[PDB]
């Protein structure tokens, strides 16, 4: 009796095959993406409620940060490829966004090195076909779910996430209200 | 009000539109929504409802009751987030026009976004526009409604 299109989720008009199971986008540049992941760690909360050990993917976006984002992506393309991720998430948010201490490829490079990434084993993957492919397919991936803004999210290449059709005043609440909507759309 | 708006047209309108493409600056997404909840009054009370005839301007009353209004929070919501950001938000680079009416592609040149991360007087851009979106609200509500 209670689960609404345009409300808590929105279904995609042109949907996309071979798409990941749940596919959060994000930049290291949206003060909101920061708020989304760094403040509310919604990502983890969604994981938690999530059904039977399910592909919780997460791609980065190019538009914001122009020439830097580009590499910040590529950096991340690696960070998945290895991948540290978890280990390189927090500092790269904390870097670029919150303190303004990241200037380009190597500032990032450093934040990998500095986070337990092996000096130029990072560079050893950075140019690997592995990570060209990864990058290119996180452009493609966005252009597919026809993207505009970030954070975003897409259950099984079908449902754009509408964070709106949900409490907006209560944090603790909206989270579980968010993380829930996923458990639903997944097994559906 | 055609007198106000004719000189808000030939005096205020494009002090907007130009004096950005004048220094060739990049918009945002909310940008051209605010340009729309704008150029959809300085055109939508001119060729609008103060009209090419000025006996009956309560059609323009609603053309201001709920159009200067959008202009308010468009700028407001926009400006809200400047050092005060929010979880359930986004930050975009692309834009829209429902009703299969299509802003973007009609005028590629000015109905276009380019989403990114200065200074205007003792201020910057967006607030300075609440300084008129909420100005051309009350001191326009007062005399008509
Ligand atoms: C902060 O970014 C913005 C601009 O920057 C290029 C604008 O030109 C415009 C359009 C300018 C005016 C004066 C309406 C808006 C609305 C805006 O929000
Ligand atoms: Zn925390």
């Amino acid at each position: 009796a209670q689960y609404e299109d345009g409300k808590q989720y929105t279904t995609l008009e042109k949907p996309v095959a071979g798409a990941p199971q749940v596919l959060e986008f994000f930049s290291f540049f949206c003060p909101h993406a920061y708020q989304f992941e760094e403040v509310l760690h919604i990502s983890d909360n969604v994981k938690k409620k999530l059904p039977e050990g399910v592909k919780m993917t997460k791609y980065h976006v190019n538009f914001m940060g122009g020439d830097l984002g580009k590499d910040l992506t590529q950096a991340w393309a690696v960070a998945m490829a290895l991948g540290v991720e978890d280990k390189v998430t927090v500092p790269l948010f904390e870097g670029v966004q919150k303190t303004q201490t990241i200037r380009s490829a190597s500032d990032i490079r450093d934040v990998f090195i500095n986070a337990g990434i092996k000096g130029e084993e990072y560079d050893a993957a950075w140019n690997s076909f592995v990570v060209k492919s990864l990058v290119a397919q996180q452009e493609k991936a966005a252009a597919d779910v026809q993207l505009r803004g970030v954070p975003a999210m897409f259950v099984n290449g079908k449902y754009q996430l509408n964070p709106q059709g949900m409490d907006t005043s209560n944090m603790d609440v909206f989270v579980q209200q968010y993380a829930d909507t996923v458990k639903y759309l997944s097994e559906k | 009000a055609w007198l106000l708006m004719a000189f808000t047209a030939l005096a205020l309108e494009l002090t907007a539109l130009w004096f950005q493409h004048v220094m060739l600056l990049k918009p945002c997404v909310l940008c051209i929504y605010e340009r729309v909840a704008l150029f959809g009054v300085l055109g939508a009370a001119l060729i609008g409802a103060i009209a090419p005839k000025t006996p009956l301007r309560y059609v323009a009353m609603v053309i201001w009751l709920y159009s200067a209004f959008r202009g308010v929070q468009l700028t407001y919501e926009h400006t809200m987030l400047q050092l005060y950001p929010s979880p359930f938000a986004t930050c975009d680079f692309m834009v829209r026009f429902p009703e299969w009416l299509p802003l973007d592609k009609w005028v590629p040149q000015v109905f276009v976004a380019s989403g990114d991360s200065w200074d205007f007087l003792g201020l910057e851009m967006p607030q300075w526009l609440l300084g008129i979106f909420i100005a051309y609200l009350i001191v326009a509500v007062l005399v008509v409604i």
